């Protein structure tokens, strides 16, 4: 079943199991092998079923599934590096603006395709975004994803890696929707520009207070209904909203405008991925190779 | 944003395409040597009871039934193994759709130790193989919840009654295997709206779906007859379920005697 694959080295690890780089001996294709009681795990069932129809240039491809009595191997497209490692390697050089803009434009195309196919990703962070030497960036790891209905129904609470988690999830709202993946991408846009996480909290309350200190403590004017949400407390401190040019000082005016729409409090007003592709920030977008 | 304004037409189009690909074979039961329409009805009625006992979502039930009908479209099964197929289908649907699915031991318990844990896990794997992991299927409920957004204004009785009627269709392979989920959902919505308020399939849904009362008529005539005969049907777990206040007691409403259609 696996006779045609030669393992090369380990490249990743998580909740799921482990990922190896491997090379098809007959075609020469380089792949990533994700190797995986209560029978088949629900995270693997979701990953495989949802990626079967998500074929898009900015979504990592599931090539094959090798399901034995004893092991389950998912054979994925291989990409050279994750965006977290690239941001570290770009330390005191910085990442050129045309590359940041290209990567954001590509992430928004991949995400809009997910949402048009009724899939929420729910774990967008730099470790799950993969880059190659030709200038592509792709969404990866769909084990935390979930097919939604219209309108949405209550789903699993406390989702998304804490530093990238939207306020409606932190406040315990009964419903959340496509706006949660946009919040994550807003955090990631800021991080590409600064190289550091925008809101690095250590607990749910510390996460909330860091967001309030940057964007202002929200009220009923900015976010109708906020004061009735299950984990809202009238004793929250009331911090003033900070001039957006102080949040990411190197960003120009168009960049600032798009970031502010991705980080809007009210999920009903937050920009969609589809709508963001037409933003003036992208008027001069190209697709250069990465600089390293 | 909870109604996804920017994506709801793309999603609807996409579900339209996928229901045609996930469609079971209309004539499969005549090619099954040992099982019948009546034995399938008994199995589906039991799955309704299981969903009620473990407080599972209605979507979970609809998914399990799509999986069973797809599996029986290509795999011949003896009557003593039909419940093993159903149990593994409900396990897979729960893992896909539930926040807290029941454990495998609970699925063994509900079969009365007819089957072992090892048999259930083996069948899980076989059902995955036969379906090629293609589990994210469209259901009647996924179309119903979109159609409900066209109400002026929203009525809880209309919503629950359409759900009830869609559910009754799951029990009877003849005639309902010949209609697509989007069509059953449209007939169910029209019948519930008419029964409760006197109104009809709205023009705004003609614009969304392309379906008219003309194209819906054959399914509507079937569904109407099913609704009229429901108190006498050999299977009753859906009527009992929809007496509950959770569903506004809609199974106690009287069907209309005629449609004028
Ligand atoms: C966690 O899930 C996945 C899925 C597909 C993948 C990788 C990871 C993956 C990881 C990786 C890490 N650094 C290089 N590649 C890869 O190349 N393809």
């Amino acid at each position: 079943s696996m006779e045609n694959f030669q393992k090369v080295e380990k490249i990743g690890e998580g909740t799921y199991g482990v990922v190896y780089k491997a090379r098809n001996k007959l075609t020469g294709e380089v792949v990533a092998l994700k190797k995986i009681t209560e029978g088949v795990p629900s995270t693997a069932i979701r990953e495989i079923s949802l990626l079967k129809e998500l074929n898009h240039p900015n979504i990592v491809k599931l090539l094959d599934v090798i399901h034995t009595e004893n092991k389950l191997y998912l054979v994925f497209e291989f990409l050279h590096q994750d965006l977290k490692k690239f941001m570290d390697a770009s330390a005191l050089t910085g990442i050129p603006l045309p590359l940041i803009k290209s990567y954001l434009f590509q992430l928004l195309q991949g995400l809009a395709f997910c949402h048009s196919h009724r899939v929420l990703h729910r774990d967008l962070k730099p470790q799950n975004l993969l880059i190659n030497t030709e200038g592509a960036i792709k969404l990866a790891d769909f084990g935390l994803a979930r097919a939604f209905g219209v309108p949405v129904r209550t789903y699993t609470h406390e989702v998304v890696t804490l530093w990238y988690r939207a306020p409606e999830i932190l406040l315990g709202c009964k419903y959340y929707s496509t706006a949660v993946d946009i919040w994550s991408l807003g955090c990631i846009f800021a991080e590409m520009v600064t190289r550091r996480a925008l809101f690095p909290g250590d607990s749910e309350i510390d996460q909330l207070f860091r967001i309030f200190r940057t964007l202002g403590t929200p009220d009923e004017v900015v976010w109708p209904g906020v004061t009735s949400m299950p984990d809202y407390k009238p004793s929250f401190p009331k911090w003033a909203r900070q001039d957006f040019s102080k949040v990411v000082p190197p960003l120009d005016e168009d960049g600032r405008s798009l970031l502010s729409q991705m980080l809007h409090y009210d999920p009903n007003k937050r920009i969609s991925a589809k709508a963001a592709l037409a933003h003036p920030f992208f008027q001069d977008v190209t697709k250069p190779v990465p600089h390293l | 944003v909870n109604e996804v304004p920017d994506y709801h037409e793309d999603i609807h189009t996409y579900l339209r395409e996928m229901e045609v690909k996930c469609k079971p074979k209309v004539g499969y039961m005549k090619k099954q040597p040992d099982i019948t329409n009546s034995m399938r009805a008994i199995l589906v009625d039991w799955l309704v009871e299981v969903g009620e006992e473990y407080k599972l979502q209605n979507e979970t039930l609809h998914l399990a039934v799509n999986y069973i009908d797809r599996f029986l479209s290509s795999m011949s099964v003896l009557r003593g193994k039909l419940q093993l197929v159903g149990t593994a289908a409900m396990l897979l649907a729960s893992k896909f759709e539930e926040i807290y699915p029941p454990e495998v031991a609970e699925f063994v318990y509900i079969t009365d130790d007819t089957y072992t844990k090892k048999q259930v896990l083996r069948m899980e794997h076989l059902v995955l193989k036969v379906l090629a992991f293609d589990l994210a299927a469209p259901t009647i409920n996924q179309f119903l919840t979109q159609y409900f957004l066209h109400q002026q204004p929203a009525n809880c009785k209309v919503e629950s009654l359409a759900m009830f009627l869609g559910e009754l269709s799951l029990i009877d392979a003849d005639p309902y295997l010949k209609y697509l989920p989007s069509v059953i959902a449209a007939a169910a919505f029209h019948l519930a709206l008419y029964t409760v308020t006197g109104q009809s399939w709205p023009e705004s849904l003609v614009q969304k779906t392309g379906y008219t009362l003309e194209t819906l008529k054959p399914c509507l005539l079937d569904l109407h007859q099913t609704y009229l005969r429901a108190p006498q049907h050999a299977q009753q777990s859906i009527r009992e379920k929809y007496k509950n206040s959770k569903y506004h007691g809609v199974s106690l409403l009287n069907p209309p005697e005629t449609l004028n259609v």
